[PDB]
């Protein structure tokens, strides 16, 4: 993975393009994805 | 002159206190923001 760059990610099937950045603020106890009020993915956990 | 000045100053103080105390004194402005936010949220939610 390359961060701080407009890439075309694919984590376990889910697609999308964007800039992947460090998100140490968000805490995922056991969940996989992330979501917003407008129901859009905003943070993903790296399977690697 | 003295009485009118005192009444005016007291009225200014009273309106300042009333604005600072009550919470529902600015509905006519919050309603527009809430309506626009609702419209945008519904438009985004239509994607799914
Ligand atoms: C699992 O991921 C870690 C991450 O550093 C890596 O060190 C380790 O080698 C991986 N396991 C295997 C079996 O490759």
């Amino acid at each position: 993975l390359v961060k701080n760059k407009c890439v075309n990610f694919n984590f376990n099937g889910l697609t999308g393009t964007g800039v992947l950045t460090e998100s140490n603020k968000k805490f995922l106890p056991f969940q996989q994805f992330g979501r917003d009020i407008a129901d859009t993915t905003d943070a993903v956990r790296d399977p690697q | 002159q003295k009485l009118i000045a005192n009444q005016f100053n007291s009225a200014i103080g009273k309106i300042q206190d009333s604005l600072s105390s009550t919470a529902s004194a600015l509905g006519k402005l919050q309603d527009v923001v809430n309506q626009n936010a609702q419209a945008l949220n519904t438009l985004v939610k239509q994607l799914s």
